[PDB]
């Protein structure tokens, strides 16, 4: 969660309909768009994030939320328009006798601005004396594991969330929507609607 | 692990003077994680000096800290008697945190003479099946005494315990008691139980006994 | 005033599990710490026994880390300490200490302390009082002495009073000592003028809370 | 409750500058006023000594306006009073008073008062207690009297207790008087039946705060 990736898919329309319906969803909410009519708008670029969170911290990644994950690992602004896409990963992110491969930042000086990724491995000071590169009383380590185990409750299930950030700026749009077709009725006076001409 | 070796064990002064106590270490420690504390016998400890340069809240402006690198010391501005307790030092810089032995401060006065008071066993105690001889030593300034029982001209030891009290609030003296717990098997035979009192102030050895 | 409440005394068998707690309100900032120090009667401190709530990183002494364990709880803000394999060397007073910390930074020293917890492992018996009437040979003129002996008691919540409490000066109560069997024995004397003897007769008064016995 | 906090007592030399304050919250309305009245032991009030915060208009008495001055401060809301050339006639209690005022209009009388400030100018000595054992000629049958005399003391934070505080009736403590040298002297007696004499012997207890001396 402290080092979230970002992809930029563009230059063609959005056809998110072959995702095998994503049987485990558990979370489907759209803030500023309607799920029914969503492909009728042309967008420039679409961004998506990738991270893993616990079960008791799913409702923390939302505009207008405070805490330790929503302020020190990932924060979204108040002006956001998109949906929520996430699923459970309890059968994959768990091994025998505990799984320790995920880290998260807990201690920091101030909060993170929206769209800010920090991969600093520096020590944090909680007093008035320098750490001098050695752990002591007023110097702790701001990184720890998660202790993901399969034998747990519904508040430990890992949720891989993908955050769509549809963007339409001041340039040729590229992520539009898919189109259909009919057959070719010949020798009949009927209406025709091609790409540009009617 | 780093250990603390406090050199000043006992340092008696007079109210209205300056006292200097020190608490050094073996190796060289960081001069940024040192803390002095004050603990009263029968109460809870508190913080006195933290960081060796800054004072705590509520502490009067008379506890000044000095020393750096390997040797540290604590200086007193004016010896107004209200904190005649044992102090301790802590070096919370490394992983193993150790402490000191203890620095006790007492009030200086003239050498007095202790009073001897021996008490024979009671009748109810003998009827219950036990016996004990008590020799009271009170009103003595020097806290260094030694009592050896003389039971029929035989030096006895081992089965004897002594208890010392603290200083009073009127003349700052001490009290010493000694109980000689013995059974009736040795009480019906021996009858002379002397109390040899050997003190620095007493020039002649006072010895009281009974029959 | 910011203080830390601690539990009271407790008596246990020679070898069991003991749990001492130290409740506070500063233990909900993800950066507070609390140490557990032991101090015997006259002996100095022994170890540190610290724990940081949040990123749990335990660090004990050399003699420790084999029969002791310290846990943490941030929901209620109460610390815990478990010590197994209790032998006849842990008779001391346990103290609690935690520095004042904010929600983003802490202080640079231990400011607030606790109260104390006395742990004693022994049997129980019944108190008894033996007379200590004065002798006619120890009197030297205007200087007398007398008292009362109390033995065979495991707890010592004893207060010394004379003349039904109508006396404040001339009282010298000696501390209690531990015998070889396991029972304590105190001592108390009073200095009264020899001229008062034979005219005003008084006795000694004791008090024992776990038994409610007074003479 | 709306009250006015005043400073405590203070001892000075024969001739210096003294500053007594009276902090309140109603002194930030540009229309409040505060008076400074002096009252001796038994003597009535002396003057007015008023000041209006805002448009400074001072008005003192005939004896005053030559060695006294009163200032004002609306930022913190605390009044001040300076009196120079202190001689041996200002030993009294200074009071503070200010009527409750709103932001546009005030009241029609002084409602809230202060606490008091005792100012004494003298030297310092050490207290002492002298016995006052009863006489065999003053006894008339079941009517006795005794006490303890305390002299040579500049401050008088003295409380009289008997039987280590185990007595409430029959207490008659006389007020302190000022001698020609400058030291005070009180008096306290207790009325006990004559039959109680010779059976239960008790003493007197005193207390002095600036010296911590008790008998």
């Amino acid at each position: 969660v402290y080092a979230w990736n970002r992809k930029r898919i563009s230059n063609c329309v959005a056809d998110y309909s072959v995702l095998y319906n994503l049987a485990p969803f558990f979370t489907f909410k759209c803030y500023g768009v309607s799920p029914t009519k969503l492909n009728d708008l042309c967008f420039t670029n679409v961004y998506a994030d990738s991270f893993v969170i616990r079960g008791d911290e799913v409702r923390q990644i939302a505009p207008g939320q405070t805490g330790n994950i929503a302020d020190y690992n990932y924060k979204l602004p108040d002006d956001f328009t998109g949906c929520v896409i996430a699923w459970n990963s309890n059968k994959l992110d768990s091994k025998v006798s505990g799984n320790y491969n995920y880290l998260y930042r807990l201690f920091r000086k101030s909060n993170l601005k929206p769209f800010e990724r920090d991969i600093s491995t520096e020590i944090y000071q909680a007093g008035n004396k320098p750490c001098n590169g050695v752990a002591g009383f007023n110097c702790y380590f701001p990184l720890r594991s998660y202790s993901f185990r399969p034998t747990y409750g519904v508040g430990h299930q890992p949720y891989r969330v993908v955050v769509l950030s549809f963007e339409l700026l001041h340039a040729p749009a590229t992520v539009c929507g898919p189109k259909k077709s009919t057959n070719l009725v010949k020798n009949k006076c009927v209406n025709f609607n091609f790409n540009g001409l009617k | 692990e780093i250990v603390l070796t406090q050199s000043p064990g006992t340092l008696s002064l007079s109210p209205g003077e300056r006292a200097t106590l020190s608490c050094r270490a073996s190796q060289s420690v960081r001069s940024g994680y040192l803390g002095w504390y004050q603990q009263k016998p029968g109460q809870a400890p508190r913080l006195l000096i933290y960081g060796a340069y800054n004072r705590a809240t509520g502490i009067p402006d008379r506890f000044r800290g000095s020393g750096s690198g390997t040797d540290f010391t604590l200086t007193i501005s004016r010896l107004e008697p209200e904190d005649f307790v044992v102090y301790y030092c802590q070096q919370y810089d490394r992983s193993p945190w150790t402490f000191g032995q203890g620095t006790k401060v007492e009030i200086k006065r003239t050498v007095a003479a202790p009073s001897v008071f021996i008490f024979p066993p009671s009748d109810e105690q003998l009827k219950s099946g036990t016996a004990s001889v008590v020799c009271l030593l009170n009103n003595f300034y020097p806290r260094e005494a030694k009592v050896q029982w003389k039971v029929d001209n035989a030096l006895q030891s081992g089965n004897s315990q002594e208890s010392v009290t603290e200083q009073d609030s009127k003349d700052s003296t001490y009290s010493l008691s000694s109980t000689l717990t013995l059974s009736k098997a040795d009480y019906e035979k021996h009858k002379v139980y002397a109390c040899e009192v050997t003190h620095q102030g007493l020039s002649s050895p006072v010895t009281k006994s009974f029959n | 005033q910011m203080q830390l409440v601690q539990s009271g005394p407790e008596v246990r068998k020679p070898g069991t599990s003991v749990k001492v707690s130290c409740r506070a309100s500063v233990f909900s900032f993800d950066t507070s710490a609390v140490q557990w120090v032991r101090q015997a009667r006259g002996q100095p401190l022994e170890w540190i026994g610290w724990i940081v709530f949040g990123s749990s990183n335990t660090d004990y002494a050399q003699k420790f880390r084999d029969r002791v364990t310290i846990t943490g709880d941030m929901s209620t803000g109460t610390a815990y300490m478990e010590l197994s394999s209790l032998r006849s060397e842990d008779t001391a007073v346990y103290y609690c200490a935690a520095p004042h910390c904010n929600r983003t930074n802490c202080h640079d020293g231990f400011d607030i302390w606790g109260q104390g917890t006395v742990v004693t492992v022994s049997s129980t018996k019944g108190p008894s009082v033996f007379p200590l009437a004065p002798s006619s040979k120890s009197t030297s003129g205007g200087t007398a002495a007398l008292g009362c002996l109390v033995k065979d008691y495991f707890p010592e919540p004893v207060t010394v009073s004379w003349n039904s409490g109508a006396l404040t000066s001339g009282v010298h109560t000696f501390p209690a000592v531990l015998q070889s069997s396991g029972l304590y024995s105190l001592s108390s004397v009073v200095t009264v003028p020899s001229s008062s003897l034979g005219t005003q007769t008084y006795i000694c008064n004791v008090n024992h809370k776990p038994s409610n016995t007074k003479v």
